[PDB]
DNA sequence: CTACCGATAAGCAGATCTCTCGATTGCGTAT
DNA sequence: ATACGCTCTCTGCTTATCGGTAG
RNA sequence: UAAAUCGAGAG
């Protein structure tokens, strides 16, 4: 629960919602 | 003991003259070397008492140091008579330089350079002026044992060198412009000195060193 | 560590900074007022140096993260200082600047011209342009010709700075080497060096008082001469307050912001904040979480943490001088008798004397006066300290140590380890 | 001979023979010392030490004042009067990379000597 | 699992002080079933310099398996075997062993069949991969009537023969050992070792052979086979030279300490003529002339005034300790071996001390001729107010025995007085050994604390951590300094040029090479070398750089140094030896790219450990002090300055010995005699008379004439006299 | 997510100047000491943590000696990423690189 | 305070004594041996402040 | 120990058939290497042997005080015509066989009688090992102490003889991994180490880690609120990521925080 | 005559490997 | 029975003050 | 459970 191993280290979004 | 003063304004002659030649400038080994009675009879006259305004002389550079080094200008080496160096001196001695547009002229002096004359030194760029004692230049550093081979790079080396290594300018080794051997070269900031450095366990191999 | 738990960042670089009073006053979760650390049962007294906001402590949950004491990272407070007294590390350099300042126009004693090629050179070797940086001394050729000089540096400056990023050099975050370093630092120091050989100011020529740093704690500036009292006129031993210093040197920063900001960043300012005189002064103290102000115990033998009893006396010295204030301010709207005024006033310059010392006792031991309780700083310093003693040497698990014997019958690349080491050192082995 | 004049001190030789001379008499100096106890010492060490103690065109020791100037403030804080050169630090504002062997001990991060001079990457089969 | 340690694992041992890396090892774990102790192989014991007197020591689990590949790769025990000051070694065996391999390959020892083969099986066991061929292979015997006897050297040769592996020529060493031929009787050449094709043929294994030595027997399998095979090699022999000393065991006794009636003979004649040493010594100080009784009124007088200086008495101290160790040396050549009772290799005593398993000649001589001379730093035992050396010795005595001369030896014993001043030895001994460690850390400290982030980059330069770049190349060659022990020694590869083949394999190694142009440009530079090169070093103008400057050399086969390249081609040339000259230029520089320091090496930290370790061991400033002027301090104001100047062989030395003092200063006060100050008050008079030496005196010494004493009194002397008057007045007018 | 998408372009651009070309890398075509022993140690990481392995295990339950064997053969399925002092760097598979 | 000093070894003297040295003036009779014990009564010291000095004179 | 300085800890206790033994029947109870007297010169350890043998055959007691023999009357020849007059050698030297061939050796064997002392410096007192244990309260390492359960330390002499190997994972584990090992918390924003702390969550909600500088007090501003026990309700920084550093570093931060220095880290992905 | 550039005499700071045991830990009024 | 205030250094740098220049 | 100081030791 709440691992590197199971959650992404970051998200970003790239482009604006479509 | 006169003769004392005679000997050794001929070796500060003669070292001035190679100085100037490993600059790169044009001199023939027969202006280097100088017998000491040739030297009496060229520049002491019935009394024997030499006179430095005499001894004052140019040079130009090379076909090589013009292919390498394309910037490079006249030189004008001047000793000074008077037993030291005041404002008239000095202004007068720039002055000369500009009149006949010398990129380089070297001064050399007997005791000391007035306070007042030293800030005309840094007065007109980009013509550098250089001051060396009659004393100090006795006797050639570069002879000595320990000294190695110090020989100042071309622009286009320089980027060789910094772009083998991938250096910034400032990480090289740094040698002092003020230390003997830049001044004897005439080195001014930013640029490289190779040194052909002889091993103890390596026989010959080449340094750099930057000076900042 | 724990080959199986993976971490995903990394620490890329650390930088050094001043932290600001507004900060503090943010990100702490309780300021302590009450010296006093526990009442009567044993419990931590709310408000305290022990307070369930600063950290579980003794088996009582974290007021803050609601946390037990294994779990609980513990939270910083804060103090709240009544007077801004003189941080004792920068103090050396603070009374450097509080010399050689024209309380008149609020500049230095030395003339803006040069000020302005220091500001410059420094800036060039932010980027690491050693060699344009004396290339701008060669620029010299009453009241007008050193703006237009001003401003041709100023465009000299520019120029390189934007050439040498374009040629391919440096990026926006300059190039910052030993050589480069030892320029700026023995530019920095001729800097200071000039700046504490002036007679009077360049930009309104009136004499200014001569202060004296007797120790610390304390700052006394003599006043100023007959003949050199004047010239203040024709051109138209006393103590000094901490807040008096602070007004002084807040105002000559905010004056030359221009040129402090080349001489406290050795890279390119890119935040482009703003360098305040504020950054000497420590407005306001931060307690460390409870977690490391822990008292020692051994059976019944129970002993509470050096760094509470320096917190607590400065608590009560600021209780005290709080309460001379509150004196004050009853007379400030009904004055009695100034007598009482001056018994008054001595007793509360004797607390901002005593305050102060409180500041530099807790921080440095060897600042204070009146075998001390070591501070912050004695506890770093030497050997036994805590870079020489818990960082680069540590103590470690998984590890053994005995006399050795002799034993051949052994491969010369092995060692002979005691059945009690075989049963007690052990390995991790996932199981595949 | 003039040409010849080797000389024990080894700053006033660089005060009048240059950089390069002083090195050599550095070596040579901190050479006869082991050569009067018979003890032998590759000059591959001694010239790297030269070479450090040189690198500004100085004569610089190794000690605090040698070594003021350093792009590491870990280092120099480790090493002694941590106060002065946090003061320093803070006071200049320095950002350090932590690229010394002692600043990577202080943050926790691999070393970037031997074993920590690269990286290792994986060549995943599938896109 | 957290399971326990095995026998796979391995551990980090360290042992403090840690004052150089090899002091902290990798080794594999073996459990033992029975004691509380670390036990550690003796070839340990070198780099540790750890003894078995109650030292203690730590072990490391790394528990990870990047830390497991380190300790059994990079810190890995057999890794260590060539320590990085001066690529010497520091693994061997010590004490039993040598002395073993001693008797064992002597001319005497034969083993019968029985014997021969199970000192073979003692140490080559083929079931934990001691051997190669999987069956022990054994050797004809030397001797085949009247019946069969092996001898120690063919122990030898099958103990290398079956650890070296097949497929592989047999080593080829010719060395030398520590035993001179004369200690084996007449014609005997066992002092020089030949190894041929892999066996011993003569010579005796010795310390220098088997130990931390450069150039034996071991050093020369570990160059050739690798530093596994030499690790086997080890482990081997010392198995061997345990299971021999178990059934031939080693004793010492009160028998090997003896001499002869002739040797004590010896010792007493020439011990005798020392009555008179002390006494000629003291006339030589004192200038009277000789034979002067020992209590002539003024040679006392003298000898009290010698005493009250620190200079005469630093110079009496100085000719006589010259006097009474040429003696000792006398009594030391005359009465060993040549007296003793029982004789090498019989005595034991003299057998451990000339192989080197312990001992010196030194000790040896204490033991059985004499202690000699007792120097209390530097000088003779020190001296009371009277002038009496001890309560039992007469005031100022002429006696080598008054001022520490012990004649008597350990064997026999030392008298009282002679026991106080050997007690007064050791306990300056002891003193020194107790300041010396705490003389060194900080020296080692500065050095690293700065140097630690000086390392090896991949463009083979070397620079700081930061990038400041510091060298260009490791020492100008690049070369590692614990893989070059044997670039030069030529013959040696020569002769081993197969097995050297073998593991360098050109064949392989082509690939992923360039092999013509650094060959090329290293051909046009040594020609232009040679053509050049008779003219100072300021006149040749560099047209050629060095081939390392333009060519990488781990990756252009032919780019070395210049000095390597120079002794090659005279290799080459002095001696024409089916390996030709062209195959083995080839394997040379092949043997010099794969001798190259890797990148990424911590080459700062091995620095100041290689100047800072040696520092333990240890008119003008001397020793460790003179490195706290170098390296801490960088003092400008040098405690003793020196100058260096050299000579025309045109001058003469008489013309040298008065260039001397043309230059050296001359104090006014070297040549006044006296000053007599008349003082007549009632204003203040003064008579201020300055008597000299005769002309004829310091014209000679100083060659310092009237005018110029007359000049400097005149103008100098006065005028300071003057100043310091005033300054006196100025100051006393309170 | 504007200004991400910056700074990822100008992060990529900027790792894309440091990467040496595979056909000017000038480093030393030989697999350092370090190099081989992080090898190893990583390999041997991976396999202890379920990797897939190439090579054959002859009764082997050491996962460093599985690592030795596959680096024997040559098929580790690792890159070096040996890094100059300027930051740029280069990229060697360890079958590329020659052991010894 | 006889007990204290007996017991700490400290010199506790509001008019230092002509004695340089301020603690450790009293040692433990270990008693490990009879000659442990018995060296404890002959055994005679330069003086602490000697053991914190730099020449070996 | 001996009385002339001869220290040594026991390495095996040799079974007594392995042990040589004598003609007279006898093995020895102490083996001393003939390879610590060269260099020591404790001859006295010779000729006390010698001494005590003939003193046991004799059933006499021998004296030893210094100074009573010459150079004219060795003790070697006193005690070695007491061994003749009793039978054995002069030179106290004895025929043994080794016990494990069962051959004689080659030469004889020096063996006698000396007074051997054990000191008080067992094993007992001085074998440590830990594998984990209890830690130091602030920095979170290994006690100090062999009755405390503590580890040993590893120097900074050590610590620069790992970065010589160029051992840098062995410098991980020694100093990192297994000392002060900790996954701490750090604000991406603020760069921070000490000013992140968790949330108190409603019934229902899971507990996040937020920072107190990097955000901002409901008051002065639905899935940017957190709150923490106080009941401060508060909005935003909630950019923090865990980065693996010593607890040590987290006390200094503390303490550097107390000097009013304040260190910002920049971790590298953001 | 007066202000800048050094040039010493004097003052001041920090500083000169690991490990194991035991023993003590303050007094001085005020209430 | 009991609580709160305290007499034998090595290397520099850094400071104060003394002359000379030239302004 | 802690810390100094003193004292005693080991390599
Ligand atoms: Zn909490
Ligand atoms: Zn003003
Ligand atoms: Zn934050």
């Amino acid at each position: 629960t709440a691992t590197t191993l199971n959650t992404p280290v970051v998200i970003h979004a790239t482009q604006l919602p479509q | 003991e006169n003769e004392r003063n005679i000997s050794r304004l001929w070796r500060a002659f003669r070292t001035v003259k190679e100085m100037v030649k490993d600059r790169g400038y044009f001199i023939t080994q027969e202006e280097v070397e100088l017998p000491l009675e040739d030297f009496k009879a060229k520049y002491c006259d019935s009394m024997g008492r030499p006179q430095r305004k005499m001894m004052s002389f140019q040079a130009n550079p090379t076909e090589e140091s013009i292919s390498k080094f394309p910037d490079m200008g006249s030189l004008w080496v001047e000793f000074c008579d008077e037993p030291s160096v005041g404002v008239k001196t000095m202004k007068t001695f720039v002055i000369h330089i500009q009149e006949k547009n010398f990129q380089t002229g070297i001064f050399v002096y007997q005791n000391n350079i007035t306070p007042s004359a030293m800030k005309l030194v840094p007065s007109i760029p980009p013509a550098t002026i250089e001051t060396f004692n009659e004393a100090a230049l006795v006797v050639n550093i570069t002879h000595h044992e320990l000294v190695p081979k110090h020989i100042r790079l071309s622009s286009d080396e320089k980027r060789e060198l910094l772009k083998r290594y991938r250096l910034k300018e400032s990480q090289l080794p740094r040698i002092q412009r003020a230390d003997p051997v830049a001044l004897y070269l005439g080195l001014k900031r930013g640029e490289v000195v190779k040194i052909i450095r002889k091993s103890e366990t390596s026989g010959r191999y080449a340094s750099y060193r930057i000076c900042m | 560590m724990d080959i199986s738990k993976p971490v995903g960042s990394e620490i890329t670089s650390v930088d050094f900074g001043i932290l600001t009073a507004k900060e503090i006053r943010n990100l702490s979760a309780k300021q302590i007022t009450n010296p006093t650390v526990l009442d009567n049962l044993g419990h931590p007294v709310s408000g305290g140096l022990y307070d369930l906001a600063l950290g579980a402590f003794l088996r009582n949950l974290c007021s803050t993260c609601g946390l037990d004491e294994k779990f609980c990272p513990g939270h910083q407070g804060h103090i709240e200082l009544p007077v801004p007294c003189y941080n004792p590390l920068f103090f050396n350099q603070l009374y450097i600047y509080l010399r050689a300042s024209c309380l008149f126009c609020h500049h230095f004693r030395l003339k803006s011209v040069e000020v302005h090629r220091y500001a410059c050179k420094l800036r060039l070797l932010q980027y690491g342009l050693i060699d344009e940086s004396y290339k701008l001394d060669e620029i010299t050729l009453s009241s007008t010709l050193l703006n237009e000089l001003k401003s041709k540096r100023s465009e000299y400056v520019d120029m390189a700075i934007a050439k040498a990023l374009s040629d391919g050099r440096t990026t926006e975050r300059g190039s910052f080497t030993a050589t480069v370093n030892d320029e700026r630092k023995k530019l920095v120091h001729e800097f200071h060096k000039k700046l504490l050989s002036r007679g009077k100011c360049d930009n309104c020529g009136m004499f200014s008082p001569k202060f004296r740093k007797d120790g610390f704690t304390k700052i006394f500036e003599t006043a100023l001469n007959e003949k050199q009292i004047t010239n203040n006129r024709v051109k138209g031993s006393t103590y000094i307050l901490s807040t008096e210093v602070k007004n002084i040197l807040d105002t000559v920063f905010r004056k030359e912001q221009c040129v402090l900001q080349y001489v406290f960043h050795s890279r390119p300012n890119l935040s482009r904040k703003l360098v305040k005189a504020d950054s000497f002064f420590m407005d306001v103290l931060v307690v460390p979480p409870t977690r490391f102000r822990l008292p020692s115990k051994l059976g019944e033998e129970v002993h509470e943490n050096s760094q509470n009893q320096l917190l607590s006396k400065v608590l009560t010295t600021s209780l005290l001088i709080r309460d001379l204030n509150d004196d004050l301010s009853k007379l400030q709207k009904d004055k009695v008798s100034l007598e009482d005024r001056r018994v008054i006033f001595s007793r509360l310059m004797n607390a901002f004397v005593t305050i102060q010392n409180d500041v530099n006792a807790f921080i440095d031991s060897t600042k204070a006066q009146g075998v001390p309780i070591p501070g912050v700083k004695q506890a770093l310093e030497k050997k036994e300290g805590l870079f020489r003693k818990h960082m680069m040497g540590k103590r470690v698990n998984y590890a053994a140590r005995s006399v050795i014997s002799p034993d051949p019958n052994i491969e010369t690349n092995e060692i002979g380890v005691p059945p009690v080491f075989a049963v007690k050192l052990t390995y991790p082995e996932p199981v595949t | 001979d003039v040409d010849g004049i080797t000389s024990n001190d080894v700053a006033a030789v660089l005060k009048t023979y240059g950089v390069e001379a002083a090195r050599n008499t550095i070596v040579n100096e901190i050479n006869n010392v082991f050569s009067r106890y018979a003890i032998s010492v590759s000059f591959r060490h001694l010239d790297l030490i030269a070479d450090m103690m040189t690198r500004q065109g100085t004569y610089l020791a190794f000690n605090r004042q040698g070594m003021e100037t350093s792009t590491s403030s870990f280092m120099k804080m480790s090493y002694e009067t941590t106060c002065q050169f946090l003061t320093k630090a803070v006071l200049d504002n320095e950002r350090e990379q932590l690229d010394s062997p002692s600043a990577r001990i202080v943050v926790g991060k691999l070393n970037n000597v031997g074993t920590g001079s690269f990286d290792v990457l994986a060549k995943v089969p599938n896109a | 699992v957290y399971r326990h340690i095995k026998n796979r694992d391995v551990v980090l041992m360290n042992r403090q002080p840690t004052l150089h890396k090899a002091s902290m090892m990798g080794h594999k774990v073996r459990v033992l079933p029975n004691e509380k102790t670390l036990r550690l192989h003796y070839a340990n014991t070198g780099a540790y310099n750890a003894d078995f007197d109650g030292d203690e020591m730590n072990m490391h689990f790394p528990q990870n398996e990047n830390a497991r590949a380190e300790a059994l790769n990079l810190a890995n025990t057999d890794s260590q075997y060539l320590t990085p000051t001066s690529g010497s070694p520091v693994r061997g065996l010590i004490q039993d062993h040598i002395s073993a391999g001693v008797w064992l390959t002597s001319k005497d020892s034969f083993f019968t069949r029985e014997q021969y083969q199970q000192y073979i099986y003692g140490c080559i066991r083929p079931e934990d991969g001691h051997t190669t061929r999987s069956k022990i292979v054994t050797l004809p015997p030397t001797i085949f009537k009247p019946y069969p006897l092996w001898t120690g050297k063919q122990i030898i040769t099958t103990v290398l023969l079956n650890v070296t592996p097949p497929d592989m020529p047999g080593i080829n060493l010719i060395s030398k050992n520590k035993i001179k031929n004369e200690y084996w009787g007449k014609g005997s050449l066992e002092n020089e070792v030949l190894f041929k094709d892999g066996a011993l043929l003569c010579g005796i294994l010795d310390k220098s052979q088997y130990g931390a030595s450069k150039y034996g027997i071991v050093h020369s399998l570990h160059e050739v086979y690798g530093p596994e095979v030499a690790a086997k090699v080890l482990s081997v022999l010392g198995r061997l030279f345990t299971n021999y000393i178990t059934a031939t065991a080693f004793t010492c006794g009160m028998d090997d300490l003896r001499l002869t009636a002739e040797g004590n003979k010896w010792r007493t004649d020439i011990l005798k003529t020392s009555v008179d040493t002390g006494r000629e010594a003291a006339a030589e100080v004192t200038n009277l002339d000789k034979d002067t009784p020992a209590d002539d009124p003024e040679l006392l007088k003298r000898l009290q005034e010698i005493l009250r200086d620190n200079n005469k008495s630093g110079i009496l101290d100085a000719v006589t300790s010259s006097k009474v160790n040429a003696i000792t040396s006398q009594v030391v050549s005359k009465c060993v071996p040549d007296g003793t009772m029982k004789k090498f290799p019989c005595n034991s005593m003299q057998a451990m001390a000339l192989s080197g398993a312990k001992g010196s000649n030194v000790n040896v001589s204490q033991i059985m001729c004499l202690l000699g001379q007792q120097a209390l730093e530097g000088r003779r035992v020190p001296v009371m107010v009277s002038g009496k050396t001890l309560p039992s010795f007469k005031p100022y005595e002429t006696d080598a025995m008054a001022g520490g001369y012990v004649k008597g030896r350990f064997y026999s014993g030392i008298k009282p007085q002679e026991y106080y001043f050997h007690c007064m030895a050791g306990r300056e001994g002891l003193i020194d050994t107790a300041v010396k460690t705490s003389r060194s850390g900080y020296l080692q400290r500065c050095l690293t604390k700065q140097l630690e982030g000086v390392h090896v980059s991949y463009d083979n330069s070397i620079r700081d951590a930061d990038g400041t770049l510091v060298q260009f190349m490791y020492g100008g060659d690049a070369i590692d300094i614990t893989k070059e022990s044997h670039m030069t020694q030529f013959e040696f590869c020569l002769d081993n040029y197969y097995a050297l083949l073998k593991k360098y394999n050109p064949s392989a190694l082509i690939e992923h090479l360039d092999v013509e142009s650094a060959l090329k440009y290293s051909k046009k530079t040594l020609k232009y070398r040679k053509k050049h090169s008779k003219e100072p070093h300021y006149k040749q103008s560099v047209k050629y750089d060095p081939v390392l400057a333009k060519y990488n050399p781990a990756k252009y086969l032919g780019s070395v140094s210049e000095n390597f390249q120079d002794k090659l081609e005279s290799f080459l040339d002095k001696n024409s030896k089916g390996v030709n000259e062209k195959k083995f230029r080839a394997l040379m520089q092949l043997k010099y790219m794969r001798s190259l320091i890797n990148p990424g090496e911590a080459v700062g930290i091995i620095a100041s450990q290689s100047v800072g370790e040696p520092s333990t061991q240890m008119n003008v400033t001397l020793g460790i002090p003179r490195l706290r002027e170098i390296v801490m301090t960088a003092s400008a104001a040098i405690k003793t300055p020196q100058m260096t100047l050299p000579i025309w062989n045109d001058v003469s030395d008489e013309q040298a010995d008065t260039f001397c003092k043309s230059i050296s200063k001359v104090l006014l006060s070297e040549v006044i005699d006296k000053v007599i100050v008349t003082e007549t008050t009632g204003a203040r008079s003064y008579v201020i008379h300055m008597r000299f030496f005769d002309n004829n005196e310091y014209s000679e010494e100083y060659d310092v004439s009237k005018e110029e004493l007359q000049n400097v009194i005149s103008n100098q002397f006065i005028h300071l006299l003057e100043a310091a008057i005033v300054k006196e007045i100025k100051k006393q007018k309170r | 997510p504007e200004d991400f998408q910056q700074h990822e372009q100008i992060r990529r651009k900027t790792l894309k100047e440091k990467a040496i070309p595979k056909d000017q890398r000038a480093t030393t075509p030989y697999m350092t000491k370090y190099e081989r022993a992080r090898i190893l140690g990583t390999r041997a990481l991976q396999i202890s943590m379920n990797a897939p392995v190439f090579v054959d295990l002859e009764g082997e339950t050491d996962p460093l000696r599985i690592a030795m064997k596959e680096l024997a053969e040559k098929k580790i399925p690792l890159v070096i990423r040996r890094y100059l002092p300027d930051g740029s760097f280069e990229d060697w598979s360890v079958e590329e690189l020659i052991v010894d | 305070k006889m007990q204290y000093f007996l017991s700490t070894g400290n010199l506790v003297s509001q008019s230092g004594l002509d004695l340089q040295q301020v603690s450790g003036y009293t040692v433990v009779a270990e008693k490990i041996n009879f000659y442990r014990f018995i060296s404890h009564f002959r055994m005679v010291h330069r003086g602490s402040f000697f053991a914190q000095l730099k020449t070996t004179t | 120990s001996s009385r002339h300085g001869q220290k040594g800890v026991c390495s095996r206790k040799w079974p007594t058939i392995d042990m040589p033994f004598s003609e007279t029947g006898i093995q020895p109870d102490i083996i001393i290497n003939p390879h610590a007297f060269p260099s020591r010169m404790t001859i006295g350890m010779f000729v006390e042997s010698l001494a005590g043998k003939a003193g046991a055959l004799h059933g006499i007691a021998q004296d030893s005080t210094p100074w009573i023999f010459n150079e004219d009357d060795t003790p070697a020849d006193y005690f070695g015509e007491q061994l003749a007059k009793a039978g054995y050698n002069y030179h106290g030297n004895e025929p043994m066989y080794s016990g494990a061939t069962g051959e004689e050796l080659r030469a004889d064997i020096y063996v006698g009688v000396v007074y051997y002392q054990r000191l008080r410096h067992m094993v007992n007192d001085k074998f440590q090992v830990r594998s984990t244990g209890p830690v130091n309260s602030l920095t979170m390492q290994p006690v100090k102490g062999r009755k405390r359960h503590g580890g040993i330390r590893v120097g900074e002499m050590e610590r620069d003889a790992l970065i010589g190997h160029g051992t840098s994972f062995l410098l991980q584990d020694r100093l990192l991994n297994s000392s002060d090992y900790t996954q701490a918390s750090v604000c991406r924003e603020c760069g921070s180490i000490l000013t992140t702390q968790q949330s108190v969550p409603r019934i229902g909600s899971i507990s996040t880690v937020c920072c107190r500088r990097c955000s901002m007090r409901f008051e002065d501003a639905d899935s940017q609120i957190w709150e923490d026990g106080q009941g401060n309700k508060f909005v935003g920084g909630n950019e923090t990521t865990t980065v693996a550093i010593p607890f040590v570093l987290k006390y200094l931060d503390s303490e550097l925080s107390a000097m009013g220095i304040r260190l910002r880290y920049n971790v590298e992905p953001k």
